[PDB]
This record gives C-alpha cells, sequence and structure tokens, in this order.
RNA sequence: UAUAUAGGCGUCUGGGGGGAACGCGGGGAAGUGAAACAUCUCAGUACCCGUAGGAAGAGAAAACAAAAUGUGAUUCCGUG
RNA sequence: CUGCUGUGAAUCUGCCGGGACCACCCGGUAAGCCUGAAUACUUCCCAGUGACCGAUAGCGGAUUAGUACCGUGAGGGAAU
RNA sequence: AGCGAAAGCGAGUCUGAAUAGGGCGUAUCCACACAAGAGUGUGUGGUGUAGUGGUGUGUUCUGGACCCGAAGCGGAGUGA
RNA sequence: CUGUGGGUAGGGGUGAAAGGCCAAUCAAACUCCGUGAUAGCUGGUUCUCCCCGAAAUGCAUUUAGGUGCAGCGUCGCAUG
RNA sequence: AAGUCCAAGAGUGCGGCAGUGAGACGGCGGGGGAUAAGCUCCGUGCGUCGAGAGGGAAACAGCCCAGAUCGCCGGCUAAG
RNA sequence: AAAACACAGGUCCGUGCGAAGUCGCAAGACGAUGUAUACGGACUGACGCCUGCCCGGUGCUGGAAGGUUAAGAGGACCCGUUAACUCCCUUUGGGGGUGAAGCGGAGAAUUUAAGCCCCAGUAAACGGCGGUGGUAACUAUAACCAUCCUAAGGUAGCGA
RNA sequence: UGCACUACGAGUAAAGAUGCUCGUUACGCGCGGCAGGACGAAAAGACCCCGGGACCUUCACUACAACUUGGUAUUGGUGC
RNA sequence: UCUGAUCGUAUUGGGCCUCUAACCUCGGACCGUAUAUCCGGUUCAGGGACAGUGCCUGGUGGGUAGUUUAACUGGGGCGGUUGCCUCCUAAAAUGUAACGGAGGCGCCCAAAGGUUCCCUCAACCUGGACGGCAAUCAGGUGUUGAGUGUAAGUGCACAAGGGAGCUUGACUGCGAGACGGACAUGUCGAGCAGGGACGAAAGUCGGGACUAGUGAUCCGGCACCUCUGAGUGGAAGGGG
C-alpha cells in the first residue's frame, strides 16, 4: 500500500533516493526536484 | 601449535597506526529507506571498539 | 487467570542534565524532554525532540519569560 | 562465546573492501634518515640503504621527504614521493627512479 | 559339433600362512565441537579390506612462474 | 587433478597449462614405462644413556605373568 | 610510515567538483611566534622516538588440559 | 514332556506377543577399540603466613542453577 | 571554602589476574497478597549476616553494643 | 497366568508360479519338491441369530480429456574476446560506435514420463454413523406432520 | 560406624535436638526382650522439576533403503 | 525462382507392426560327468529388441536413520507473555522489579513535509425558514474551556491548533564544535556547492509538536563508480 519508490534523476538517471508514496493516494510515477550529487543542481526525479 | 587468528574477528576489526582496534557500525546494511541520511552518517565509517571489548577484541584478533 | 497488561516502554531518561550555574560548551544538551517544559532561552536551541542544547558556551541559567521556564546561556569571561 | 547473544564478531559488519593479491608495496625510507645515515652525501643505492640499515635487504624501496636534506645524494630508489625528490634535488643532489 | 574348443590326464615352477612399526591403494564411523542440530567438524581419524619392500609411494614437465639471455625430475625438512 | 556414465577430437597452422577467451605471449612436445640418495619405523639383536620408576612405583607382569583367577566366549585379569 | 578499497599517494593520506571540515597517522616533550578564547590550534626551532631475541611468572590457544563420574553413540568381533 | 546333535545373532534373532527371551544384564546382549566420549551437572583439588578484599546487581542470552560485558576485588603503572 | 590529608589506604584512566552474577533478615518508602506469611518483587552513600569473632537478647546468621595483630591473674566503659 | 496371546471357524486383500511374501548387495534360498480347494498378509475369533446407513476425509483398485510436471542436444536470442570496419583527437598511438569466422558463457520458444489435479469403485479398508420440534411423535413406544444440513445420520441387538 | 562415660520436659535452632538454653531425672556394668527415636540401615528418589540420553510415534525436519523417464548394450533389408 | 498448395532424393526425429542377431528363460535334450535338480558349453524351443543394471533423472517413501521439538513461570503443565512507545507503580534528578495497574505500536506524508504570511477554538442569546440539542456561518454575544493524523503522557493559544501562496530540505551530496552513550541504536547541525519559496530587506528548512511505527550480522539482488582484474588485453568475479 506504500511501496518503497527509488527516485532517480532524468538527467543522468542515478537513482538517488529511496522514498515511500501510497500507491493509492498517488499511482502516477512520483515527480519531485532534488539534485544529483554527480549533476549538481536540482533536477527532476522520477519513480524507476 | 600456532595459534589460530579468529576469522569472524578478522574480517570486522582492524588496527590503526597507533594500535587502536576499530570497526564499523551495525545498521547500514539495508532497511536503510526510513534511516535519516544523519543516522547512515553516523554509522558511516570506523570507531574505535569500546573499552569493555577490547580485551576480546584482541584476544580474538592475537590468538 | 491472565493479567492484560505487562508492558512498558524503556525509560528514556529525560530531564536536565545540565542544572544552572554548570558552565558547557557550545552544543551540550541542557535539557532532554517530550514537549516544551523548558523553552529555549538565550544562547540556547531546540532541537526537534525537544532537546534544549546549549548554542554558545557558558554557564546555564534558568529563568522564567513570560510563564515559561526557559534555560538560557550566560556568557563567563575569561579571567 | 558472549552468552548465546549474538557476539561481537558476529553483530558486527565485516570491514568493507579487498586486499589486492597483487598490491605493490615499498619499504620506505625518509630523506632525514637519509641526512642522518649519510652525512656525506654520496651515490644512494637500494644497496646502501640496506647497508646502513634503512630498509629491508630485498624490498622495493621508497624514498619519502619527512626529515630535511642538506647534503648531495645521488639517491636511487624505485620510487620517490614528490617532496622526496624536490629535497634531493634542492640538495644539489640527483633522484634517480630505477 | 564338424577345422576348431571347456575340460581331462602327466610333468615342472610358483602361491597359501605369520610378523610390532613404517609404505601404498581402497572402504570408512561415531562419541565429540559447533554450548541444540542436519551443512560443517570430529576426520579421512578409529576401524576394516588389498597389498608390498627394506624402505615404500612420486620422479626425469604437454611443469612452474610472469616478460627476468627466470628456475629446470621427484621426495623430505624450515619458511612463506 | 581425478572416479563412473555417456559423447568423443586432430599429430605440429596439432594438443595442453598459465584458475574462461584472444592479433595474443610464455611454458613445451601428454594419453606406455622403470629410476638410487636425501625420507618413515623398530618385532628382533648389539653397545650405551638417564637432574627416569624403585616393589600400591616402574610394563598387566622384579616372584607363577598374560600365570592364578573370572567368563561359554570374545575377553578381563591380579597378588606375592 | 601511515592513510585508503587503489590508479595509489605518502608525513601525510581517505572522504568528498568544492585548498570546505572530519577520520586515522605524523613517539613524546620544551621554546618562539601567529592566531582564537569553540574547549586550543598553526607552523618554526630544539632533544630524537625502541624494538627484538632468550628466559621466569600469571592468564590463554590446540590438544584428555586440574582430577573423578554417566546414561548412552559408533567400528569390529563373541555368544542360542 | 524330555535327551542327544544341530540352525537362527544384535537394529539383528526368536517370540500361541509379555518389550518377553537372546548365558543371573535387554525399549536394542556382551567383549575389545574410538576412549582419558561428552556432561552449562554432582563430587574432589593436598603446606604456611603477611597485605587487600568482594558479589549475589544491570544488560543480553535456545537464557533463567550457565555465560559475555558492565558493576564490585586485587596487583601494576599514570594523574594526585 | 574548608575538613580529612606521616590517610580515606579515596576518585579517575589504562593494563595482568579475578571471584560474583541463588542472597538473607532488620529499619524506612512501596507494589502483589487478606495493605497474611520467617511470603514475593522493588528503592534505600541504610545496617548486619553472607565473609564477623567478642558482650547482651536464655538458647538463638541477620536485633542491640562492638569490628578479634599477639600476650598480661591491670584499669574505664558500650549494650545489658 | 488373566478378561491378555493362541486357538479351530470366518471375511478381506495379494499371488499365474526360480508366484506373492521374506532373508540376501547379489547368486541363492524359504514359500514348496507346493499351484488359486494353494500359499502370504490383515482383522475377527467356536457355535446360533446377525453384521443396518455412508466412498464425504485418508488409503487402496481402475483409469476420464486436460493442466502442472525433472532428466535432453530443441539451442532463437543475448553476452564475453576480436580478424576487421568506421570516426575523434592525435601521428615513433588510445578514445567512442558496427563487428564475420570462431570458441566460451547464460540460455527462451517448442518437446514428451510417473506422480499430482481429476472421474468411478472399495467400509469384515482406516474411519464415519445430526437436527427437527409442526404432530398426541401414540402422555411407557417403534412408524407418522413434513421440515435444514451433509455421505449418512446409530439399524437389529444390548445398556447404570 | 565423624565422634562419644549418646536421659527427659518445655524451649531455641536450617522452623521435628542425646549434643544448644533453663530446669527435671538419673549410682557403675551387663543379660533377655519390644521396637518409639537416632528424620534408623539399604539403594548419589523410579515421584516432581531441570539438563542429557535412549527407544517409540507421526500429514515435525533432513536424509537414506524399497517405482516412473532419457540415452547406454541392446537392432535391421522393406515396413507404416 | 521472391510472398509460395505439391516437389524426389540423402541426413537425422515422436510413434505403430515386425525380422532375428544383442540380451533374457528355473522350458527341453545333450556333453564336461562314473558321481551332479550346482554351472557352463552345445543345441532346440520360447521371449526379444522389451526386460535386466549402468549413469543421470522425477515421484512415493517412519521401511530405516540422525535429530529437533524455546524460555519466563511464586513447582511443572494448561493459560498468558516475549520486540517497541506512553503513563502510574517509581519513594519531586537518572534509573528501578513482579504472571503489578492501564493502554497503544509494527502505521499514516507528496500534504498532515519545507517556507511565507494570515487567523483563533469552546459555551449562550438580543434572533432567525422549513432549522430540532446539534447544520447556518447565526460573531450578535463570550477569554484562550476545543484541536493536535493516531495510545499515553510532556507540550502547544506566542501557537505546535485553523487557513491559504509557492514549493520538495529525506542539504540529498560533503560536514561544527559539542553532547545523549553494559557491548550492539539518538539531539543541534554552525560551515560548503546546489535549493525552496514567500518575499521585500531580515529571514527559516537534513519528512513530520515530541517520544512507537521496527530487525544485527551473514548471504545474496539491483543501479552508479576516474577501484582491482591470478602472464599482458579485456572479460568473469570481486570491491566501493
Amino acid at each position: 500500500v506504500r511501496p518503497k519508490i527509488t527516485l532517480a534523476c532524468e538527467v543522468c538517471k542515478h537513482r538517488n533516493y529511496i522514498t515511500k508514496k501510497n500507491r493509492r493516494n498517488d499511482p502516477d510515477r512520483l515527480e519531485i526536484k532534488k539534485f544529483c550529487p554527480n549533476c549538481g543542481t536540482h533536477q527532476p526525479h522520477k519513480e524507476s | 601449535p600456532k595459534a589460530k587468528t579468529h576469522s569472524g574477528a578478522s574480517k570486522r576489526f582492524r588496527r590503526t597506526g597507533t594500535g587502536k582496534i576499530v570497526r564499523q557500525k551495525a545498521n547500514r546494511r539495508h532497511l536503510l529507506e526510513h534511516k535519516p541520511t544523519k543516522r547512515t552518517r553516523r554509522l558511516d565509517g570506523r570507531t574505535t571498539v569500546s573499552a569493555a571489548d577490547n580485551s576480546r577484541i584482541n584476544k580474538l584478533l592475537n590468538g | 487467570s491472565s493479567s492484560r497488561n505487562g508492558r512498558d516502554s524503556a525509560a528514556q531518561r529525560l530531564g536536565v542534565k545540565r542544572f544552572g550555574g554548570q558552565v558547557v560548551k557550545a552544543g551540550e544538551i541542557l535539557v532532554r524532554q517530550r514537549g516544551t517544559h523548558f523553552h529555549p532561552g538565550v544562547n540556547v536551541g531546540r532541537g526537534g525532540d525537544d532537546t534544549l542544547f546549549a548554542l554558545a558556551p557558558g554557564a546555564v541559567e534558568f529563568g522564567a519569560k513570560r510563564g515559561r521556564k526557559t534555560v538560557n546561556i550566560v556568557p563567563v569571561a575569561r579571567p | 562465546f558472549e552468552g548465546g547473544q549474538m557476539p561481537i564478531h558476529m553483530r558486527l559488519p565485516k570491514l568493507k573492501g579487498f586486499k589486492n593479491r597483487f598490491r605493490t608495496e615499498y619499504q620506505v625510507v625518509n630523506v632525514g634518515d637519509i641526512n642522518k645515515a649519510f652525512p656525506q652525501g654520496g651515490t644512494v643505492g637500494v644497496d646502501e640503504l640496506v647497508a646502513k640499515g634503512l630498509v629491508r635487504k630485498n624490498s622495493l624501496v621508497k624514498v619519502l621527504g619527512d626529515g630535511k636534506l642538506t647534503v648531495k645524494v645521488d639517491v636511487t630508489a624505485n620510487k620517490f614521493s614528490g617532496s622526496a625528490r624536490e629535497a634531493i634535488t634542492a640538495a644539489g643532489g640527483s633522484a634517480t627512479e630505477l
């Protein structure tokens, strides 16, 4: 009902974060701006 | 008969230049989602083994 | 019979860790609490779990500001 | 044995890394020791260092610049640290890596 | 059952069994330890089988090492 | 490296070994052998040794000793 | 001679784009300065760092492991 | 019913079945060996005196009559 | 800030060696019990026994006095 | 020493005969110098009256079409190294993309057994063998009213 | 069979005393008897619990002995 | 010959009927052999390419074997419990037991996080339409009495409670001096690149008012890495 989701950077496709959403409340792949360390700037991060 | 070294201790502990026995902290292998990065950093790296366990760790490492 | 009780959490060892007059480094935990029984005072900060710690060094001083017990750090002049 | 609870040699993680079977390790001698052993300077090879008792007899010698160099030395070691080479040159000597 | 054979007759030559240890080749436990236990250990131990000899097995690299005009059968010690 | 089961190659532009495969590169020419010394042991014999025992010790056995005795037996097994 | 997981570098090293701080090391101690009073640092200059072989002793490791004691387990045999 | 001579043997025999009998022992005989099995258990552990001197708590524990570490003793150093 | 300070034979740190980890009763504070138990579980820079002789409670580990270095056929006392 | 075992009698099951079963690694043996009116096994236990219902669970005995289903030479694809292709720097050589022959991996489609799933039997196989409650069920009672659930509801007989 | 010139009552005590307290009783030593005590002897309680065994059971686990598949030795003219 | 019904050969396959030669027969007769229900040679008669066991393979498998079948526990069993959080026990620091008294927890968050800025909630009428105890938004009155996502507390009205704007501070990467700390887990993060807004300047944030919402190590997965790569090149594998 709330899986461990892995957010990856859209630019480098580095799996950077592991959060938990609710698959029901927010079924769509989560999109939030966080910075990959290797990129440096906050870039859009999406579920794997 | 040579004194055999404990393999597990040999693999989990190390000595520094001065001789301090160092170890990595537990709770950093898996189930890392909920752990705040502050806890993960606190657990990161090596620390000297506590004085209480220093004796038995040294005995296991020497023989 | 059988009692439905028998449980209790591990005591968290709360309370004041530095009392008024104790000199502390910049960062020492002055109090541990669940709410804000003590509110942070001058050069005292409040942490995530409501821990009062010293933002600056010096002696702890318990006071009251507007009917709220407060923990302050008064600087200690180097002699 | 620790009473049956997970021992300290099992509840702690194994230290990270590998030992690198092929690691090339150097017996090191510092330029301060070069000074102390050779106040006269001169050619200082692995044989000279071993004779003066600064490195093991059959080993890859490396030179490090920890002390201070004040004499002309023609050192010859498998490798030289940057500081060791710099001090060897500054003292009017030469650092032939061989 | 026919060239032809299993076998039968006669003669020489050997074998048989014992032996404490060591050898080689096979089979191969369990108590035990793992503070339980099965992997594992015990242990290739005990025991068992087959076999030698004064010794035996291995032995003269289609080897090992790594760029050294490297060593050059095996075995056995010390180290590693 | 090896056992049992199948499948099963070429003979030097061959084949192995380098802990899978290469312009590779090195080691070289297996699938048949015999080979002393260095090594292990002491039933037995000889000459010695002991900061070994000294008759409840030392071999079980200084005398009858694997005897007497016990057990159907394997076996156990003294005392002096 | 350490740091690190090694290309490794080396009185430094690891972490880190980030001379950002920390970890671990540079025996120890003394003086000089520069700094900051966040608990002291930074360099500079001094004396120069102490292991390692026997061996005693106490613990300890592998062995029977201070000594005695099971019921039971295994191997090979003996018994109707 | 019984004599004599036989046969069946240990995870096996035999059992008009009692788990009975299998050499005064049988819910797996006996002897030797593994073997000085192992036992968190019980017992025992031998001369003296001088100094100090506990603990029976905490945590954890396939743990609760065991053990690890801490607490408390002692002996060395260091601070004083 | 003093006191104790030719000592408490103190505190702290690091090492060698531990033993202990079954506690008992008494006073006080409490839980369980019936605000029974010589009950049970806690707290107590509380005590004593444990590990403590001596005097008193008659006898009587835990109560009161009092902590035995030895010898006196000396004296003063504690509880009583 | 019995109420237990056995027993003669019964029933079921197995067995086409170096049988089944058993001792054996095996050979061989017993069974049996026997032959289905014989053997082995299970239960019951003379004899007499009888052994009523149930094959749902589990065994056994047959198999209904499927599905699942190891061991293989079914070996797509993919992956390693590279003869070689292309291009960048850079030019007395290393940076990407494509990459045959091969040899070396991991290997999917497809592929057929038993068993399982599944259908029918089997209770002298292990085992099962209720309610209603509306009746006069007779108010000693066996059926009857017509009722839910399974596979069925304990039939005769006996019973402190 | 630790002792011994081994009383009784009420007590106290590890809560059932020949051995301790305060009393009571009792000349020493035997002999024949009886069995109330010495928590009498016997057998390191067969109960209970804990630890460990063994054997037994089973839709406990893991194995192993006892049935199907592939090709191997089985084998082909012309077959479908 | 390209989509393509049929091609005839040779190679190799699932299956059915078989020809006998493998192999089998405790079916017969012979001979070794005077003795012989042994066995093994010949032969005949049957099976037959099955069966048999060999290797590998699936199933059934207490038939046998080795084992495991927890502790606490006012004896043991039955029952109950075992980890975490909150309270009282708990003797005004910390801590403190019982099979003591009570409850919660193995979650919810993409907003219920961050940040800026605003607001206060209960309880009664002058009074109201269907409108009642309770709706309204009736503020008209009334002093912080409700509400905190969720147990309990400690807090919160200054708000931590109620609203909106933007946004993704789980600064993720690097990390202060410090501290909470039998051995195995927590509080601030002052600084750094890169952010978030609101804005306007100043400004604050390392998920939540706080303490539960979790599981060491070992083993392996999966991504990225300027790490190693058993002669060298890669590769496998390993490492971070």
